[PDB]
């Protein structure tokens, strides 16, 4: 797929509203991906990897700050990514308070 | 062949790696939306870009709509 | 006249009142060292007129 139509796709996946019933939203879209349309930023997995261990070990469950560490050596691991770096980044950025996490089924 | 459904496989077996990454970190992105950014990602891009639009997409749905 | 009078005096007014506010942003990043900051605006005025401004790439 070309990148400008699959902002269009990802708008009607979030919101419930068609490709044509609203065109702002892909505008905001084309708005930030263009004058960005490259990779420009660079990676340091290493040190955010740490930033996730801290972050489990405030929750005061230490168990699982460990099995993620072991669930994170397996992106490594297989290795057919691109950047490990990326979709973590987006993950950790839109965090939300889970107060310590009241529950994981942990697979 | 067998290399190219292992291939299959090392997708598969990520997207659920990462599907336990995504509840424990608490995002509001579902597996759904989750394979639109794996594929974004796949290709490279600026996490800092898709950050910064769906925190606006997920407020464009709940005071917008 | 005193019209240009007042005219040089509000182009020295805003280029000193931009260098004060760039001056103390340039300390501010630092670090009983913090009394040069506290002695300077002793009650306020130019402390910080303009927030950081700040935006994700």
């Amino acid at each position: 797929k070309s990148p400008n139509v699959l902002l269009q796709n990802l708008c009607c996946r979030i919101l419930g509203r068609s490709e044509a019933d609203v065109a702002q939203q892909f505008q905001y879209a084309v708005r930030v991906i263009g004058s960005n349309f490259a990779p420009t930023v660079e990676r340091d997995e290493f040190l955010v990897a740490e930033k996730i261990k801290k972050e489990l070990i405030r929750q005061r469950r230490e168990a699982d700050a460990a099995l993620f560490s072991e669930l994170h050596r397996k992106l490594h691991s297989q290795g057919v990514l691109k950047n490990k770096w990326s979709i973590l980044y987006l993950l950790l950025s839109l965090s939300e308070d889970p107060r310590r996490q009241p529950s994981k089924v942990s697979s | 062949a067998a290399a190219a459904a292992a291939n299959l496989n090392a997708v598969r077996e990520t997207m659920d790696v990462l599907l336990e990454i995504s509840r424990i970190l608490n995002t509001g992105l579902d597996m759904e939306t989750l394979s639109i950014c794996v594929r974004l990602c796949e290709q490279g891009i600026n996490p800092e870009a898709l950050s910064s639009v769906i925190k606006e997409l997920r407020k464009a749905t709940e005071a917008l709509k | 006249l005193v019209s240009g009078f007042e005219a040089t005096i509000n182009k020295f007014d805003k280029n000193f009142s931009a260098h004060l506010l760039d001056l103390l942003a340039r300390l501010s990043i630092y670090s009983g060292m913090a009394s040069v900051i506290s002695r300077l605006d002793f009650n306020g005025f130019y402390t910080e007129r303009l927030e950081r401004l700040s935006a994700e790439r």
